[PDB]
């Protein structure tokens, strides 16, 4: 799942 | 980066087989073992890892087998408020024995057009100083002129005197961009800029940067050297926010230089021998000439027409890339008539009553009319003559003929060519000259005290000396 | 504000991918699953 | 004369010499033969004096032809072999020879049915999952056919595998998917 | 996600020679590993052309292409109206995905003999001259062609805004949607062309699709099919579109140029031997449906530039020989003060009087004989005052029908208001003014008949005709205002 | 066709020139002497 | 040699394409075996197009093609004022040589 790692670890990287 | 040698040299066409790491297209290569530099730009991949490229340089001297170097970019060029008061080349070296260009950045002369969500619809008249110009053809800021004609109908002259009256009026970093020109004017522009202060060679606070590809070029250079010019003024566009003049002449040449290597690159020809990707290519070049929400580029180009055509696909096809075209006409340079503009040919985007006024708007279509109703009046007259005109008629022909000379103005540049000095007419006073013209304010003057003056005093003070003498 | 909120989410965006691209034998073994999966 | 034409098409003088021999051979039942004997003669030809005389191209044909006539009696061909040794020197295509042969081989690596099908991955990826990947994948084949795998490597795919099956072609790269879902949430 | 692909042998000038692809069909949509687009034109034996939606310099020899399994098509529907879109449909202006459910393939066959009715319901333009002598009907073709700036676009952007009357009631049997083909033209002109419409709130019912200069030859060559697609939408679900291409020689251009790339057969002026093809399959597909198929319609008005008025040139003889009649404008009129500069002479509309409200048809008619007495003498002007009264009459006549055709810029008119124009015209009442005050006259006379007279203009409106008590009404109002005129 | 007779140049077109030039040189003499 | 030196594959209409010559450049002058001199004006992969200066009777399929190493150049100076010359510099007014010290491209 590696962009739903990217999304979710990112966006909670932005947060 | 990646090497390969040449396998093939035609002309101007050069082809190169790689090995390792084929370049994409539009990149540029530089050939190992030569004195100058030699630059040969990716056109086509034609299979087999071998890449056609035209050279930016003569191709002589090249050998079989001789090493080509991928630079791994298009042709980069200085970019920068150091390449003001500097003449470049088309790939980017100095030509003026003046140094190095010792810019920060660089740009590629390849890029994609604005976007559609970033034009700008701002339209504001730039007053010239030229009568003709600002009467029936005005330009706008952030627009794009053009101005055809033939072979020696005062294209570079009318160039000049908007380069002398807006570049030293303006403060936004202009750019000249000479493709496949007289070498001898480009010296001329030079100096005669030197001399005007726009470019300084000491304390640098010059504000003209100068491209120049010549007639002595070759085909890619001619090519490509209006790309160099168009992307020095996006630099100054862009990163900078200026408001860039840019200054063409004359970008016929860049479609012929296609011309010339087109059937070399294995294309069949179009109408009238012109390049099949011809519409493409003016298209791509000019849609990058344009002002943006980022900044405005008002860009001057000068058209050759060959032949006096206009209908040839060069002049057509850029006919529908500008804002205010200017035509220059070999019958009316004939009458003595200078600026040579046509009148009757000459169109802008912003002759519109709710942008210049109702009254420059009334004015313009009333000399418009009237030199139209002349034209239908010739053919009478030449039958038969002028003796057997109604008297409406005679008054017709004689504003017509006053609106012919008065729409003629001195210029500063061609103190030369007339003798006399240049004349910088304001708009208002242009349009209350010709609206008293036309409302018969002046039937009593002749019509010589029309030619060559600049507002309408002048023309009252010209006809009161040439009765005091006779 | 929505210029600001537009250059501010395009940064953020091309952040966030070019973030990951920093950053195994699972999906090795997981693509012949799914190649197996394909049917 | 009807023709047996070759599972997959090559085209140019080397699809034209090389269909020419398969449907000959495929005639007279002698194709594996004909194919062995066109790999011997490809290799003799890439000996330096043979193929010094044979491009070089101020040498009459007919000299030409009859040293490759009795260099081709010295091996005791098939008479197809040597009917087109004989039909490619006569017409002067020699220069295109090796082509021809190897038109044919892949000609014949059909006729085997070995599909060709390359795995590219982003590092050299060992031997387990690689039987792993053979089994999976010979799934993918119709009635008798074998992988001709190629597994290469470039780490600029950065994980993931990209399969190339023949002429279909699978992205498994991680690159691919990153583009694809950075589109996403940019459009 | 099992895709059939195959290799770039060769790329160059925006045409991909690709090996493999053994499935792919004619006209199929493949996608390059760049994530560009091409359309397969070219299946050869041993590779494909394949032209690039874009720029060759992101393809190189090796790269992957994909097929898609699609003929191209684009999206359809209201959710396009109020946006401007590129070729394929996708929004270029920054307001979002279309929203679309329903796409339709740009190179759909055009309605048969039968699925047709005969052209009879008026297209009004709000132009005086177009609305009277050259009248354009709902499912025609006609031709806008001219010189270059002699006001072509601009008969096209009139016919656009003056659609808001109608767009805005609530006759639904009158509503015209409006798309503007934008080909080969600058991104700038084509945003001071959206900007107009805006101001004239003619978006809300207009879609703009725009293949401009610095795209790709095949975008220009497929852009009026999408047009076309996009106003099919509307002509096959009962309602009623227009559609203009501006202009169709660049399209020619462009598709000339993919055709010479592609080692096509040259012809004449180097088009392909398929070119009228080209234009006479995009301009069939303008149809009046029967009732039995929805009743819709679409309107075409292609654009056409000549060279120096060379309609004998090649596409300008293709699409005059297409379209049912043509619009012809002229330079020397422009500069003569006639404008719209249109040439009654040499333009013609072979549907006609079919296409017309019986009240635009009763004063028409008139204004059409007067004005051909009027060309026929109209040499013997510079003479006039030499000749028989009737001969002078004539002159007078004709030069006051002239200067009544004149009209402004963006200012299109209501079509009772034409009438009541014409008939001021057409009668007589306008032969004892002299003709630098037509114009004046015209103005302020409509503004008396628009302020103190709206029940005869609404009743013209509703009755389609001059009645008898209209006719007389006319009568009155124009002989008042007249006698009470500076 | 406005000025077609005198854009061909020409007998026809040179003629009208010299007429035009003629009476306006004409008309400039006699305007003159009358300032 | 097939590098300094290349055979003439064909000859016709004053154009002969050569074999070999792989290190002539482009715009080189060229010698015949005849004596003739020629221009290399094609480069190709396979093969060099010559265009002869003078008659190409005298030239036959097979012929010898040497190397200048030199782009075309006529003489130059003062010595040539007064004489009748062809286009590559020889005199063809019967009055002897031309003393020339430089030559130019
Ligand atoms: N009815 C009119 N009255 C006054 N001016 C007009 C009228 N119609 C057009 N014009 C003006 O004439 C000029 C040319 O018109 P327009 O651009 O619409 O025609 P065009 O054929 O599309 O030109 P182009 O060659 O750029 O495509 C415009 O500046 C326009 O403002
Ligand atoms: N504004 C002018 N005033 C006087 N003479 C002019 C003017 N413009 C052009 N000329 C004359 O016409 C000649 C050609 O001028 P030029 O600028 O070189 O035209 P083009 O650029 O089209 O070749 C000039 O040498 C000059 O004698
Ligand atoms: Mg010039
Ligand atoms: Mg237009």
């Amino acid at each position: 799942q590696k962009l739903f790692v990217d999304k979710i670890r990112e966006y909670k990287s932005k947060r | 980066a990646a090497t390969g040698r040449i396998v093939a040299v035609i002309g101007a066409v050069v082809d190169v087989q790689f090995d390792e790491g084929l370049p994409p297209i539009l990149n540029a290569l530089e050939v190992q073992g030569r004195e100058t530099r030699l630059v040969l730009e990716v056109a086509q991949h034609l299979g087999e890892s071998t890449v056609r490229t035209i050279a930016m340089d003569g191709t002589e001297g090249l050998v079989r087998g001789q090493k080509v170097l991928d630079s791994g970019a298009p042709i980069k060029i200085p970019v920068g408020p150091e390449t003001l008061g500097r003449i470049m080349n088309v790939i980017g070296e100095p030509i003026d024995e003046r140094g190095p260009i010792k810019t920060k950045q660089f740009a590629p002369i390849h890029a994609e057009a604005p976007e559609f969500m970033e034009m700008s619809v701002e339209q504001e008249i730039l007053v010239t100083g030229i009568k003709v110009v600002d009467l029936l053809a005005p330009y706008a800021k952030g627009g794009k002129i053009g101005l055809f004609g033939g072979a020696g109908v005062g294209k570079t002259v009318l160039i000049m005197e908007l380069i002398n009256n807006v570049a030293k009026a303006h403060g936004g970093y202009s750019v000249f961009a000479g493709v496949g020109e007289r070498t001898r004017e480009g010296n001329d522009l030079y100096h005669e800029m030197i001399e005007s202060g726009v470019i300084n060679l000491k304390d640098a606070t010059s504000k003209v940067a100068l491209v120049y590809g010549q007639m002595n070029e070759p085909p890619g250079a001619r090519a490509r050297v209006a790309l160099t010019g168009l992307t020095v003024a996006e630099y100054f566009r862009d990163q900078e926010g200026q408001d860039v003049l840019l200054f063409i002449d004359n970008i016929f040449r860049f479609t012929q230089a296609g011309s010339e290597v087109s059937a070399l690159l294995g294309r069949i020809p179009s109408a009238v021998g012109y390049q099949p990707t011809l519409a493409t290519d003016m298209g791509t070049m000019q849609e990058r000439i344009t002002t943006t929400k980022k900044g405005s580029i008002t860009s001057v180009q000068a058209i050759y027409v060959p032949a006096d055509d206009l209908t040839d696909p060069a002049p057509a096809t850029t006919f529908a890339h500008l804002d205010a075209t200017t035509v220059l006409s070999r019958a009316i340079a004939e009458l003595g008539i200078y600026p040579a503009v046509d009148p009757l040919d000459s169109t802008s985007r912003i002759m519109d009553p709710n942008i210049v006024g109702s009254e420059h708007y009334d004015v313009a279509r009333g000399v418009q009319k009237i030199l139209q109703d002349y034209k239908s009046l010739q053919d009478i007259i030449a039958i038969l003559g002028m003796d057997e005109l109604s008297e409406e008629d005679k008054l017709t022909v004689s504003r017509a003929r006053k609106i012919q000379r008065f729409l003629s103005q001195p210029f500063q540049v061609a103190e030369v060519f007339t003798g006399h000095m240049g004349k910088l007419v304001p708009l208002k006073e242009t349009i209350k000259g010709f609206q008293q013209i036309l409302a018969g304010e002046y039937d009593h003057l002749p019509e010589q005290a029309f030619y060559m003056v600049g507002p309408i005093e002048e023309a009252v003070a010209k006809a009161d000396k040439l009765a005091e003498e006779h | 504000q929505n210029m600001m909120r537009r250059k501010e989410q395009e940064h953020m965006i091309n952040w966030v991918e070019k973030h990951v691209v920093q950053s195994t034998i699972a999906k090795c073994i997981a693509d012949l699953k799914l190649l197996a999966k394909k049917a | 004369a009807k023709l047996v034409r070759p599972p997959v098409q090559v085209y140019g003088i080397e699809g034209r010499y090389a269909t020419a021999l398969y449907s000959a051979a495929s005639k007279q039942n002698k194709l594996e033969q004909v194919e062995k004997e066109l790999l011997r003669v490809a290799q003799i030809l890439k000996e330096p004096k043979v193929a010094a005389s044979v491009l070089n191209p101020y040498v009459k044909r007919s000299i030409k032809v009859k040293s490759l006539n009795d260099i081709t009696a010295k091996e005791r061909f098939s008479p197809l072999t040597t009917n087109l040794i004989n039909l490619l020197a006569e017409n002067g295509r020699l220069s295109n020879t090796q082509g021809v042969v190897s038109a044919f081989s892949t000609m014949m690596s059909v006729h085997r049915g070995e599909v060709p099908c390359t795995v590219t991955s982003a590092s050299p990826l060992e031997e387990a999952t690689l039987s792993e990947l053979k089994t999976v994948l010979k799934s993918f084949l119709s009635q008798g056919q074998v992988l001709k795998l190629e597994a290469k490597t470039d780490p600029s795919i950065l994980g993931g595998m990209i399969v190339r099956i023949g002429e279909k072609y699978v992205d498994m790269s991680v690159k691919t998917k990153i583009q694809k879902l950075g589109r996403a949430m940019r459009e | 996600d099992l895709e059939e692909t195959g290799r770039v042998l060769s790329i160059g000038d925006g045409i991909a020679r690709v090996h493999g692809l053994r499935n792919v069909q004619a006209e199929e949509m493949v996608e390059f590993s760049s994530g560009l687009k091409g359309m397969s034109l070219n299946l050869e034996p041993d590779n494909v052309g394949v032209v690039v939606f874009g720029n060759d310099k992101l393809i190189k020899e090796g790269d992957i292409v994909k097929r898609t399994g699609a003929i191209v098509d684009v999206p359809v529907g209201e959710e396009l109206l109020g946006r401007v879109v590129d070729a394929l449909g996708n929004a270029i202006d920054g307001k979002g995905p279309i929203g679309s459910k329903t796409r339709r393939r740009v190179g759909l066959k055009a309605p048969g003999i039968i699925p047709r009715i005969s052209v009879r319901e008026p297209m009004q333009t709000g132009i005086k001259a177009v609305d009277s002598l050259v009248p354009i009907g709902r499912g025609q073709r006609e031709l806008i062609i001219g010189d270059r700036q002699t006001g072509k676009t601009s008969i096209a952007i009139d016919t656009i805004i003056n659609q808001k009357r109608f767009n805005d009631g609530s006759d639904e049997k009158k509503k015209l949607y409006c798309i503007y083909v934008a080909i080969g033209q600058k991104r700038s002109t084509v945003a001071q062309l959206v900007k107009r419409l805006t101001d004239a709130d003619a978006m809300k019912y207009t879609i703009v699709v725009s293949a401009t200069a610095s795209d790709a030859a095949p975008l220009q060559y497929l852009a009026p099919y999408s047009g076309c697609s996009m106003g099919e939408y509307f002509r096959d679900n009962g309602k009623h579109a227009l559609i203009i291409y501006d202009d169709l020689s660049k399209q020619a251009v462009a598709y000339r140029q993919m055709s010479l790339l592609l080692r096509r057969p040259p012809g004449r002026e180097a088009y392909p031997g398929d070119v009228f093809y080209l234009h006479s399959r995009l301009l069939e597909r303008a149809a009046k449906m029967n009732d039995a198929f929805g009743g819709g319609s679409l309107t075409a008005l292609p654009v056409i530039e000549t060279q120096a008025g060379d309609v004998s040139a090649y596409i300008p003889t293709n699409v005059i020989s297409i379209t049912d009649g043509q619009i012809f404008l002229e330079t020397e009129l422009f500069y003569k003060g006639i404008r719209p500069a249109i040439n009654v002479g040499l333009s013609v509309s072979r549907v006609g009087s079919a296409a017309q409200t019986r009240a635009m048809k009763q004063v028409a008619g008139t204004m059409k004989l007067e004005l051909a007495q009027y060309r026929e003498v109209a040499a013997f002007a510079q003479f006039g005052s030499d000749l028989d009264a009737a001969t002078q009459q004539l002159l007078s006549r004709g030069v006051r029908l002239t200067e009544l055709l004149k009209q402004g810029q963006y200012s299109p008119m209501a079509i009772e208001e034409q009438v009541a124009v014409i008939y001021a015209g057409v009668r007589g009442y306008l032969d004892k003014l002299e003709p630098s005050k037509i114009t004046k006259f015209e103005n302020a006379f409509l503004s008396h008949v628009v302020s103190q007279h709206q029940a005869l203009l609404g009743t013209i409106r509703a009755d389609g005709k001059i009645s008898e008590q209209s006719d007389a009404k006319l009568k009155e109002i124009v002989t008042n205002f007249l006698a009470g005129f500076e | 066709g406005a000025g077609s007779i005198r854009e061909a140049g020409g007998a026809f077109g040179k003629r009208e020139q010299a007429e035009e030039e003629r009476y306006f040189r004409a008309q400039s003499r006699e305007q003159l002497a009358a300032l």
